């Protein structure tokens, strides 16, 4: 699968056609890396785009969820096969970094 | 050259089991003939017809008995027997002169060897004949990895004799 | 990382006295930082001008050792012979293993040839690799296939044969 | 112990890649279709007009129609392999005379055709890089050429129209 | 069919936290709870010895849901039921429609007050398809006992005929289809003890659809073009209105 | 058929100490274990009285496994299940491909890092056809509890269709389907008691293959000329692409 | 059932075509004793060529399986009928060394 790279701060690239195309393993990165920022009510041509934030982060308890919804996002992806992933702070402040790790379809190959 | 049979190797069974008469079933044949089982050799154990036939042949009529003998076939040696050949002396054996020999301790080769390898000098006291005491001073048993090779040693180190191992 | 330096200008000789001592005026924000004397600050003083350590010895592992709780270790130069049997000793004497390899002219078993002499020493954590061409890397591939059980599943203690390497 | 031994050795089962006698039997099938395998790898290296001499160089004539019988005589590119007449042509002149008529074979009468392959193109690459086409006025056809051509080749080639040619040609000096 | 369909839409149904019920009525207790995944493959063994596989057909999941439903509930650690948003308008797109006066553009107006009153009850019902639970509501009655709102909610659920999502722990099934309810009453014990088994209704898309679920707001717009069958116009009498007098001159 | 390949192909399954579970999910308590192995034979007596026999046709093999899953199993006596290997290039046998020029080459290294993308998804299934477990894996989230896991694992392989290997003790059977997996939850147990039974899908070879099962590396190498049906080209629309514009000329 | 004999080192034997053969009851000896002897995923003709020693002499706890597997090795084999094997000593040095018996179709004629 190629994709279109995004520089550092995450905005498109143009020029340099089939140049600014991630290969792979790479594309695997980015596609999981911004399916899980795709707000879920928000695209009018995908209403269940991704998972749900507003609806998630708005109401408490949902920690559970909120993991159990990136797993699904991330498993339900074109390239990837298991995932690793946990907390690992407790809202520092309120906010909680969570970890996620994911193995591709690359690096299978021994 | 790395072979496979280094960490796998299959043969043939080669020692006839090296079991002893301890059943009920330890049969025997008694023969009169001083071919190979002369006295203080007066039997010997068998548990297949070819290695009577090998020490005694497929000609003289023991390794017949024993051919008539594990061609039954519900025979010994299938509960637990084994066949013997014995030896009656049925006319004048004649024991041909036999030389001094000095069988060692049942050595295992797996200590005896390490504790070999340690000992740099060698130093041995043997008399043959009732000769002029014989004393060996230097054995470098180091390099030594089974019994053959230190029986070698010993049979370079003691002159007027032959040193096996067996 | 949360640590606050404080480094001066000038090097060699240069002391900062100071752990940012209380002032005659003004809220004391120095124990607070944790930069004052009472507090667990380092004030590592400037060392003298260019300071020549000696030439240490491969026991300045030693130095590693003490310091990081290593258990498994390699050398990239190669350990001189008349080194060996310290850090083989060494292997044993701080719970840990050494990998070492070396290269055909070592398949003796005199007592010149090292590796025995770790053998018989019973240096048994100065683990000997074999390498024909010399490439030393063969032990850090073996370091880093060894030390990979996580002991606390079942049965998770390996062997060693038969495992793929780098 | 090249690629295609080694690589074919891998189906002798490891009960019999160590005994001598099994590996050096498995080998001898292996190198003789070998030979085989190394023969059609270099088909392409010894076949075309440059690695060709003898009777190759001479099928390529007969494929592009142009037999080593020029029936001129041409001074010797003296400088064994094969000799031949007088009046015929020593391999090296025969093979780039081939390339020559293998190149106005495809020719055209443009000298910059983007559609299809233009003289200038393939004249230039047929002299391997030392041949300049400019037209002229009478429908004259200028044609410059490196030094390292003796005049007795390319004034035989127009005089044999070798050279690729549409209705009018000619050279320089 | 693949491998790798499994677990990627073995997780296509994540339970939330608040634990819908068998649609949103969690005030019973679930005495058990089961699901039935079940499988047709063909008996006889299998022809080819290569490549004659993808011979297991899937099967209608089933989850029956037996439990008690008492006057007085006493629900232990369940985050509330939150009325799900009208995200209807996220893609509505004015502003390229014509310019019209007004009295045009109000008579427009009073057409949309006139069939928003006919049509807005089964825009809402779509919009809570899955859940008819907060479709027909807390009773509200203080008359109603609590095992009137469980009767009469299950009565509602399954005359509705629509499907309903039902979660048993640890997933949430978007599509199950009311297939038995049986409530028991005991002369020993004022409760309900009710059996409910549902089937889910699984279905795929056949045909090229590059919008999974887009907005009330494009769902038509990006629908393919539809079918209908043909009929004969010329003989239907329902609504055979003469011709307009403005025609038959013209 | 033959008395012979009885015991010959009844040791063919030989369960390694690893055991595998369910296909590699173990962790989970075997409260029951069944297999049924079935005979069809024909009633009525044999016609002959010298040689009509070979009258015992014989079934699928079914495996029943009920346990139990909780949150916290403590596996007593078993070896680690270690990921098997990819030997896939075993005869993989270059060198006789042509030679090729630079970017000529990679061109060719482009396609392949283009379309492995699309096909090692399923080259790995394949790879690792009968043991589902390591191919969905350990879930690895720390949110999900443990019968989250048997759970997303058990619906994974049914939605997964293909058949798995299935571990009774004694015997790790090779190809068992999925047939029926009825997992329950008592209101009086937080664990999960679930029923599984699976069939084997026995299938033998009817065509001369001598090489039983080679490396995917000579696996098309050594395939038979395969068949596929015909079509009528001509009449096709999906791909009705136009003559190239380089040969309406030529 | 023939099969080319092999010499005491077993490698191959050319020559003395029709008579380098071994005619039977021996051929079956030769037979299983390198059928022991096929590692598993070696051959890419026969990738389940017999029993799999790289993962069975490499890891810890299989002298049941094995036995297991030599077993169906030995009994899978044309010309074979039973099996009476063991394991004689215990690892001598850490080499341990089984003993297999197997009854040939022969010598079962009375």
């Amino acid at each position: 699968m190629r994709v279109r790279t995004l520089d550092d701060n995450g905005d498109w690239t143009f020029g340099r056609g089939k140049a600014d195309y991630i290969t792979s393993k790479k594309a695997i990165a980015q596609t999981v890396s911004t399916r899980i920022k795709s707000w879920a009510n928000d695209n009018p041509l995908a209403m269940n785009a991704n998972i749900d934030w507003k609806d998630l982060l708005g109401r408490k308890g949902t920690e559970d969820t909120i993991l159990r919804e990136i797993e699904r996002v991330v498993v339900q992806t074109d390239g990837v096969i298991r995932v690793t992933e946990l907390e690992v702070i407790k809202t520092e402040k309120r906010v909680q970094s969570i970890l996620l790790s994911y193995d591709t379809i690359y690096d299978d190959s021994e | 050259m790395a072979s496979i049979s280094e960490v796998i190797r299959v043969s043939l069974q080669q020692e006839g089991r090296a079991i002893a008469p301890d059943n009920m079933n330890a049969v025997g044949i008694i023969t009169g003939n001083q071919g190979v089982l002369s006295t203080a050799d007066r039997y010997r154990i068998y548990r297949t017809a070819a290695a009577v036939a090998s020490d005694f042949g497929a000609s003289s009529q023991e390794s017949a008995f024993a051919n008539t003998f594990f061609d039954t076939t519900p025979n010994p040696i299938s509960a637990g027997g084994v066949l013997v050949i014995g030896y009656w002396r049925s006319a004048s054996e004649t024991v041909a002169a036999t030389s001094a020999t000095l069988v060692s301790e049942q050595t295992s080769e797996s200590v005896l060897i390490p504790l070999l390898n340690a000992i740099n000098d060698g130093s041995f006291t043997i008399t043959v004949d009732g000769g002029t005491e014989q004393e060996v001073t230097a054995l470098d048993f180091t390099g030594v990895s089974e019994l053959s090779e230190v029986a070698t040693i010993l049979n370079s180190a003691i002159t007027g004799a032959t040193v096996s191992e067996d | 990382n949360g640590y606050f330096k404080v480094t001066s200008s000038t090097t060699g000789a240069t002391s900062l006295l100071s752990y940012l001592g209380v002032a005659t005026s003004g809220t004391d924000i120095s124990a607070v930082l944790g930069m004052n004397s009472e507090s667990g600050a380092v004030l590592t003083q400037g060392t003298d001008q260019v300071v020549l350590p000696a030439e240490t010895k491969l026991e300045g592992i030693t130095a590693i050792k003490s310091e990081v709780n290593i258990k498994g270790a390699m050398f990239i130069d190669q350990i001189l012979d008349a080194d060996i049997p310290g850090i083989a000793s060494f292997a044993g004497a701080n719970n840990m293993l050494v990998y070492e390899v070396f290269d055909t002219g070592y398949l003796s078993k005199n007592v010149s040839n090292p590796v025995w002499a770790v053998k018989l020493a019973g240096q048994s954590n100065f683990r000997c690799l074999l390498s024909k061409s010399g490439n030393r890397k063969f032990a850090a591939t073996y370091m880093a296939r060894m030390h990979t059980v996580l002991f606390s599943g079942q049965n998770t203690a390996i062997t060693m044969q038969l495992k793929e390497l780098s | 112990m090249s690629d295609f031994l080694n690589q074919y050795l891998l189906y002798l089962i490891k009960q019999y890649y160590e005994k001598p006698k099994a590996n050096a039997e498995a080998q001898l099938l292996i190198s003789t279709w070998e030979t085989y395998a190394d023969f059609i790898a270099n088909f392409g290296n010894n076949f075309d007009i440059d690695n060709a001499e003898g009777e190759v160089l001479d099928l390529i004539g007969r494929i592009l129609d142009l037999s080593r019988q020029v029936n001129d005589v041409i001074p010797a590119s003296f400088f064994t392999s094969k000799v031949y007449t007088d009046y015929q042509l020593t391999d090296t002149q025969y093979r780039k005379f081939l390339k020559v008529k293998a190149a106005k074979n495809i020719c055209s009468p443009y000298l910059a055709s983007d559609e299809k392959i233009s003289l200038q193109q393939v004249v230039f690459d047929a002299f391997d890089g030392r041949a300049y086409v400019v037209d002229g006025k009478d429908q004259t056809l200028r044609l410059y050429v490196s030094p390292s051509i003796d005049d007795d080749e390319l004034r035989l080639l127009i005089n044999l129209d070798i050279l690729p040619r549409p209705i009018t040609f000619r050279y320089i000096i | 069919m693949s491998l790798v369909n499994g677990m990627v839409e073995s997780l296509n149904n994540t339970k939330s936290e608040t634990e819908i019920g068998i649609g949103g009525y969690r005030l019973f207790a679930r005495v058990r709870e089961t699901v039935n995944y079940r499988n047709i493959v063909p008996t006889d063994t299998l022809e080819d010895g290569s490549s004659s596989t993808d011979d297991i057909i899937n099967e209608p999941i089933t989850v029956s849901i037996e439990g008690v439903v008492s006057n007085l509930f006493v629900e232990e650690r369940q985050y509330p039921q939150l009325v799900s948003r009208d995200f209807s308008a996220v893609g509505e797109i004015t502003a390229l429609l014509p310019a019209k006066s007004q009295q045009q553009i109000q008579r427009i107006s009073q057409i949309d007050s006139q069939i928003r009153d006919a049509v807005l009850a089964a825009e809402r019902a779509e919009r809570l398809a899955g859940k008819p639970y907060e479709f027909f509501g807390n009773s509200g009655n203080s008359a109603k006992t609590e095992q009137e709102k469980f009767i009469d909610f299950m009565e509602a659920l399954y005359f509705s005929r629509r499907p309903t999502e039902v979660s048993v722990n640890f997933r949430d099934y978007k599509n199950m289809a009311l297939v038995s309810f049986i409530p028991v009453r005991d002369n020993n014990t004022k409760d309900t003890r009710f059996t409910a088994d549902f089937q889910q209704i699984n279905y795929s898309t056949l045909v090229y659809t590059p919008v999974s679920s887009p907005s009330k707001s494009v769902s038509g717009k990006v629908s393919d073009a539809s079918n209908k069958g043909g009929q004969n116009p010329e003989s239907n009498e329902t609504g055979e209105r003469s011709l307009l007098s403005s025609l038959v001159g013209g």
